[PDB]
């Protein structure tokens, strides 16, 4: 009783059903170093302009 | 004379006042600027001097005709 599959169906992507625990950390990384802490708050005008030898702006 | 082209000298004073103040924290302000920048190329761990890296979302997670990538 074996029909032979027809073009186009051994190639299908299929679903499979398992015990098997899904692995958490397969390529086995480490820790990911911490970010920058970010851009915070409001903006205000600089302190004394820009402060370059004898500019007052 | 003095009433005609000049002040009391209370103005001049307390513009000197004025003057200096803003001076001493321009100064100061530099100061800690050249420190703050000293630090962030020192250690890379502030907003400013950073260098790119590569763009994570480049990476294509798909499988890859081999099981082991
Ligand atoms: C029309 C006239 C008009 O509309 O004027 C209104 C305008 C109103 O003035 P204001 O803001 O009420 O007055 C504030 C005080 O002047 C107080 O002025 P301030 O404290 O706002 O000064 C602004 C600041 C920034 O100003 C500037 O950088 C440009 C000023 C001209 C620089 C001098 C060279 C050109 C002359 O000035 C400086 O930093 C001085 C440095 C300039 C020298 C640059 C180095 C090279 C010198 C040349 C050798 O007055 C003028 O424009 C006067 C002519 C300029
Ligand atoms: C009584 C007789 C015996 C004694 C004589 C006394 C001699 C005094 C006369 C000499 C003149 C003084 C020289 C001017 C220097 C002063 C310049 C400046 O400091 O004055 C300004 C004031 O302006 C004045 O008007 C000075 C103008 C003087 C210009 C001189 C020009 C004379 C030329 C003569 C031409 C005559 C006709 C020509 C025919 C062809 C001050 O600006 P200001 O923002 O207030 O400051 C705030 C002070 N406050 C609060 C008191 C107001």
């Amino acid at each position: 009783g074996w029909v032979r599959p027809d073009l186009g169906e051994l190639s299908k992507v299929t679903k499979v059903k398992t015990d098997r625990p899904l692995p958490e950390n397969p390529y086995h990384s480490r820790a990911r170093p911490e970010p920058n802490p970010e851009a915070e708050g409001d903006l205000k005008p600089a302190k004394h302009g820009s402060r370059l030898f004898f500019w007052t702006m | 004379i003095a009433r005609t082209f000049y002040d009391g000298p209370e103005k001049n004073y307390e513009k000197t006042m004025a003057i200096l103040q803003i001076e001493a924290e321009k100064a100061e302000l530099r100061l800690k600027e050249l420190e703050v920048r000293r630090l962030m190329r020192a250690r890379g761990d502030g907003p400013w001097y950073q260098y790119p890296t590569i763009d994570k979302a480049l990476i294509d997670h798909s499988p890859k005709t081999t099981p082991d990538n």
